[PDB]
């Protein structure tokens, strides 16, 4: 539907953005105590900015915002909603940086268990042991350490890409347990809830255009009651001409239908937001 | 392999009394339902009175609690019933039912055996 | 692209590369499984049927044949997932590399290092074997790789006779022909396409109204005055009404005549004081 | 798809007593997929299926099953031969399997340089080019007389089947007691009728599903066409079971009255197909009033 | 890649690569062959002719022509096959390289060793032969594919001088004139093409019939309706009006007039107790 398209863009640009942020910009600093802190950074931080980005565009959170400022199972719903949309950005980039393997040898390189090698004994120095193994990722260790430089990079990049599975494995298990959780602790049947969930974006796509249309016709009727004519296209014209001027809403009215909703219904007949619930009530 | 034979239609003003014979013949050793059933043109066919043999119970219907009573006859294996202040409302045509209490597995669904007998009976005024 | 991504990399080292082949494989095995069960409607209206009984009424019987029907239709894609996997014989091979008995190992004299076997073994995958031992690196490879495709075309002939079984149990079991129940998924397809239609029509003409009576008009494109002219919405459907049409369903015969869903046995009138989670308290209570 | 095509290639596992169980499973496996599935698409396999459902009780005897399933298996055995031909025409799956059977003393085309030592085990490696190159001869050597024979069985095959089919079709003429030209009218009405029952089924049954929606929400959205048929093609109840199963099943060309009957629809239709209530939603209505 | 499947391959063995030919030119000549006779409608009506007579009835004389038609028309593709298998060369040289005598062979001095002669010929066609033995190749390949092309060029002067004399023989042997029998052979051509449209078209009628007689109503396309609309169908034709009209029909006349066929035969009336494959008994037998 609607939701793939959207969820299969920013899927799809986070995995282009962390292929072209491997090749343009990612430097190992080989050095103990500095390349692991920027394999850290390398993967969290990203992970991190987009998971408040995800937040700030959506618009459910401002409305809970608002809400809470005025004043369970609808928070439920949201939450499940908001994070199934701005938390997709983050897991994406976890997880693909995991699976490519870069970032997890370029942070854990600097704690490998000199002993813990094989196909030859153990040669590494007692002081410069975690220098010379702080420096595989960079390939720039002399070739005669490429037999134990190959184990180690090899080794770490195991351990990334297993990583990254059991995140997914993870996060497709608490998916599958946030959709039973939200059916069958939900008051309202899946089909309504369907028909619900349409009818909140119909409703949304009509507001919005009726809002633009009625600020324009106010605003050109202005334009009438300031200058005594209005220079105005066929469209814009007749616009006027077949909406009259409501006037403007009172301030507990639109109050009235900002906030969260608990699907509250009035005698049987159900009302399935709070613009519906004003122009039932009312 | 059951038959029911059914008999006293008439044509009688209100007030008329009025009785209604259900003869069964067959293997009737398995019914554990006995009643009759009411139906006019213009509308579905609603039940006035219905009789279990082996719980012993008996049902009768809003209009016809205290105006028909439906009696049986267990030697003869028969059921009867009396018709008491006749209304424009009792014209309609009578039928007499039997059911073996079906059982329920809940894979298929409610099973069971039904019978019916044609009958009329309508009251002039 | 992905595929470069979530590309296989074998990890030469004994007893941690079947781990790997473990999630590389059995990883998007489960998650073709979640999928597959999240997108099938016929889980949803099974969890619908225990939220309203809560008491375990169903016996096992309707459920066996509802639950396995889930699986059946869910299964399908972690299985040819992993047939393709043990066709391809890269996830094979590493998995079971350091298994091979040098013992056993032909084509070749018995030059085989014995101090470290299992070392040796494991790195076969990767190429990273002495030259005195590249005849073992085709011999191993041809074996295992033999035994992850014959493995493959033994998950498709089981697999291609399961489904032979199934559907001839199916129409052997059922209690109707194989036309009536050809006739019955016909109307199933024709009702979910056509409730789900009307519920976007019918929430797009509820929520004009709604608009109208906050800006006094609604700003409607050609084809949507058509569906608000045509379709006048007069009020809302209750919340039993709509869980009458909700859960599963075998086959309900009313007078001998067939019901062929809820909303059908809804529609015939068959399945039609305590107020729950209402806006306002009684009426009684309001007053004060 | 090239990358799925790279799946089902033929890797022959040059080892003794093992090339041949890959080879008969690369080849053995692809003949029943296709087999089972050639059963599955054939609606004249679930007739017979639903014929010993409601019969129950070994009704039809030996002639008229084993003309069914002869019509089944004769129509199913198209798809594996057709590929049991081309892997034996292509030669690579017959090589690999009997690369470990050829004799070393009957080679030719050079002296007996053969080894007797592991003779099995070079033999089995040929069809991988694993061979030392002084025995590059005789892998050649081998490499044609396998794909010789693999290849005479390949055309032996087809020309065995070319005589089935021509003894099969011969003898379904002959012994039919129609004349061939009825028998392709009635294949044209076996057609004809199988088409309009699958259109008017799907017409009927969302017809009825709009009936349903409308008795929901109050109205049905329907597409320009989908509106044409509510009008033209109103509904008004549903098909009993019994009738639904009056037209289910095998039909051998009953006659009545001096004229044909083509189908078991048909035969239905003339009314000549057609107490215990089964498996109803709800206990008689008598049980209803209590 | 089919046409790669069939591509010759001969196997170069003595007493082994003439089977192989054998095999691979004789048995699509003898699959065309099967096919012809199959797809030819002048073989069925021939069986139904053996098939209601049960007695061998019929002589010999009319017996011959028919046989010798079907055999004639289905003998050209295997005759058009086994001429391009001839001209090419590749079938014959393969065959008879065995055959080749050493002690006749020249374009060199006679070194041709004796040691195995069949083995080291029977290895021409596939180049697999030694340098110093090249000169005596090249001159057995160009003796054996012009054997094949002169037996190939043969056939078509055969098979073009059997078609110059069955056409003669056919024309001066047959009691009709050119110029009718060409009428006559665009009657049988425009009475199939009829027959075969309206058999369509009468089944599909029919089939309507009994669908409207389950359903209440058939779904026909734009055109389908013109179809019930124009030509109404009543019933079925019994079986012996089927059986009056296939067989083998030879120009019999009937008093001065052509009759061109035996469904023209029948439509005269020149051709039309014991109850056969019934569905139920007797009306009597009914009754009890
Ligand atoms: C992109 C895909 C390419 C094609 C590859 C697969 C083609 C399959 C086509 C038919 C699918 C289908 O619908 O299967 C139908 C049945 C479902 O059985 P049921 O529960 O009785 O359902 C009742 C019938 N229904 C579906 C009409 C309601 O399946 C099965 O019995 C199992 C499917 C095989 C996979 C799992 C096998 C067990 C796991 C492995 C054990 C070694
Ligand atoms: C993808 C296809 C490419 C083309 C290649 C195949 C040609 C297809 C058209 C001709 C075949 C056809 O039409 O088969 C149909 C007939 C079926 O006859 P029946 O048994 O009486 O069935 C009833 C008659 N019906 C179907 C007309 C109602 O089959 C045969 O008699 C033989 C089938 C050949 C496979 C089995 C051969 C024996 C097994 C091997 C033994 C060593
Ligand atoms: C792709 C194809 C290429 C196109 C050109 C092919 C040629 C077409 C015209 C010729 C066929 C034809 O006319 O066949 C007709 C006659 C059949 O004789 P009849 O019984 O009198 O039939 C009467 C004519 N009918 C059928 C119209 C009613 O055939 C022959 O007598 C000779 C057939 C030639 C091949 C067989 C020769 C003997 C076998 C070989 C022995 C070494």
């Amino acid at each position: 539907k609607d939701v793939m398209i959207f969820n299969g863009l920013v899927a799809l640009g986070t995995v282009g953005s962390q292929e072209l942020f491997s090749v343009v910009a990612f430097h190992c600093p080989c050095s103990p105590a500095r390349n692991y802190l920027y394999g850290l950074a390398a993967i969290g931080v990203p992970a991190l900015v987009l998971f408040i980005i995800g937040i700030i565009l959506n618009n459910h959170t401002w409305n809970l915002v608002a809400e809470c400022q005025h004043r369970a199972a609808p928070t439920f719903l949201l939450l499940s909603s908001i994070l199934g949309r701005a938390a997709v950005a983050p897991v994406t980039w976890s997880v693909i940086s995991l699976l490519r393997g870069e970032a997890y040898v370029c942070a854990l390189s600097e704690f490998v268990d000199p002993s813990s090698l094989t196909a030859r004994e153990e040669h590494f120095p007692s002081a410069h042991a975690t220098e010379i193994l702080a420096r595989f990722p960079c390939k720039e260790n002399p070739d005669n350490l490429s037999d134990f430089r190959e184990e180690v990079s090899r080794r770490l990049r195991y351990e990334s890409q297993l990583f990254g599975w059991l995140l997914i494995g993870v996060v497709a298990i608490l998916v599958f347990l946030t959709k039973c959780l939200k059916h069958y602790c939900s008051p309202l049947s899946y089909r309504q809830e369907a028909y619900w969930a349409q009818y909140r974006a119909n409703e949304d796509q009509l507001f919005q255009r009726t809002a633009e249309v009625h600020s324009r016709v106010l605003a050109a009727n202005n334009v009438r009651r300031f200058f005594g004519f209005v220079a105005l296209n066929k469209d814009d014209e007749e616009l006027i001409a077949n909406f009259p001027v409501e006037g403007t809403q009172p301030r507990p009215q639109w109050n009235a239908i900002t906030g969260v909703y608990l699907y509250r219904e009035n005698q049987g007949l159900p009302l399935y937001s709070r613009l519906h619930k004003w122009a039932q009530g009312l | 392999q059951v038959q029911l034979v059914e008999s006293g239609g008439g044509s009688v003003q209100a007030g008329g009394s009025l009785r209604l014979s259900c003869a069964a013949s067959g293997n009737i050793r398995n019914i554990s339902y006995l009643g009759w059933f009411r139906q006019a043109p213009g509308k579905e066919r609603e039940g006035v009175a219905a009789l279990w043999t082996t719980q012993g119970q008996t049902y009768y219907a809003d209009s016809v609690k205290g105006r028909f009573t439906v009696s049986l006859d267990n030697a003869k294996n028969t059921v009867y019933l009396q018709m008491n202040s006749l209304k424009p409302e009792d014209t309609a045509l009578y039928y007499c039912a039997a059911a073996t209490s079906g059982q329920y597995n809940p894979l298929r669904g409610y099973h069971y055996n039904e019978y019916w007998g044609q009958g009329t009976q309508v009251t002039v005024s």
